[PDB]
């Protein structure tokens, strides 16, 4: 109740699980909770580790296989169980900066069979945590794969670590 | 990369202010985008209007670039600008400026989609 199938959720294990690895600028870097000149993380003391953005386009995804992680088509097809992807992003108080994240659904052929995206946002100023959310349910037949990605940078092109930063990100599956 | 229309966000445009405000603009300017970062960037223009009517000069009097291209684009009004030039003893990696307060139709290149300036060639 319920699994997160994204491997490495907040660079516990730096950025292995992810692929796609975009390093723009002084690319991604694992840091500690709360970071440099940014907000206390409330709501999950689990949590200890973000990955920053840099300067230029920093993104990052996964690909996850909804059978290799359990699931099958009939299951898919027929229950169309719901997909849930979670994000938590933030910025430092002392550069602002954006964020941006698809998610989509794909089939084996992978054509996008359904989307999630935001563009490219600008991030709370204050430096507040936001959580995004969706829930993916009746996109129909042979969903096989969700691809997630999101990524970030400042928006005062800045040496060092002052993009968007992101961490504890969830896919699953659910009733 | 940093696309070629954020660089010429960086590199000419200033909208916060609206014309230069005192002989050290050229140093601060030169420095805080960037343009001194391994050389000094002999030369340089900051344009003090708003994006969007910088955006706006893309679709107004069509000219030849200075370099004989096709996809330049002059003003129709002229715009509040600022031009950076190095001062005789800069040296890198302390690079000085003089500063030049103007008024002046710019001519910038635009290109792609959406279609975007992205150099600035020319001011009149
Ligand atoms: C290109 O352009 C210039 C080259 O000089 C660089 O601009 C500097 O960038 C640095 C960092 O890369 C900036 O440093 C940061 O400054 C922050 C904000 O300070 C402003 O406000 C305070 C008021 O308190 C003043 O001191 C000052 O006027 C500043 O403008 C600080 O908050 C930061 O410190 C915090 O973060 C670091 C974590 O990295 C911690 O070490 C600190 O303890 C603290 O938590 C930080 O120091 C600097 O301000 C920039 N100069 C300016 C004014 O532009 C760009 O970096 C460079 N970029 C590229 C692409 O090369």
């Amino acid at each position: 109740r319920r699994r997160n199938l994204l491997r490495n959720p907040c660079g516990e294990e730096d950025l292995e699980g992810w692929s796609d690895v975009e390093h723009g600028g002084d690319g991604w870097k694992v840091e500690e909770l709360p970071g440099d000149n940014g907000v206390e993380f409330t709501q999950d003391d689990s949590v200890k580790k973000y990955f920053a953005s840099s300067f230029e386009w920093c993104r990052k995804a996964q690909v996850i296989d909804l059978q290799a992680e359990g699931y099958w088509e009939e299951l898919l097809d027929t229950t169309q169980p719901a997909i849930v992807v979670k994000d938590w992003y933030s910025g430092r108080t002392d550069a602002g900066s954006l964020y941006e994240l698809t998610v989509r659904l794909l089939s084996e052929n992978e054509d996008v069979l359904a989307e999630f995206a935001t563009g490219q946002v600008a991030v709370p100023e204050d430096g507040s945590w936001m959580e995004i959310s969706h829930t993916f349910i009746d996109y129909g037949p042979g969903v096989r794969f969700v691809r997630f990605e999101h990524g970030g940078q400042d928006s005062v092109y800045w040496k060092g670590w002052f993009g968007a930063r992101v961490t504890n990100s969830s896919v699953w599956v659910e009733p | 990369k940093e696309t070629a229309a954020a660089k010429f966000e960086r590199q000419h445009m200033d909208s916060s202010t609206s014309a230069a405000s005192s002989s050290n603009y050229c140093n601060q300017m030169m420095k805080s985008r960037n343009l001194t970062k391994d050389r000094c960037k002999p030369v340089n223009t900051f344009v003090h209007e708003s994006l969007a009517d910088v955006q706006a000069v893309c679709s107004q009097k069509n000219v030849a670039c200075k370099n004989g291209q096709t996809n330049c684009y002059q003003s129709y009004s002229t715009m509040s600008i600022t031009d950076c030039r190095e001062t005789g003893s800069s040296k890198y990696p302390n690079c000085a400026y003089k500063t030049t307060q103007a008024n002046k139709h710019i001519i910038v290149a635009c290109e792609g989609n959406p279609y975007v300036p992205v150099h600035f060639d020319a001011s009149v």
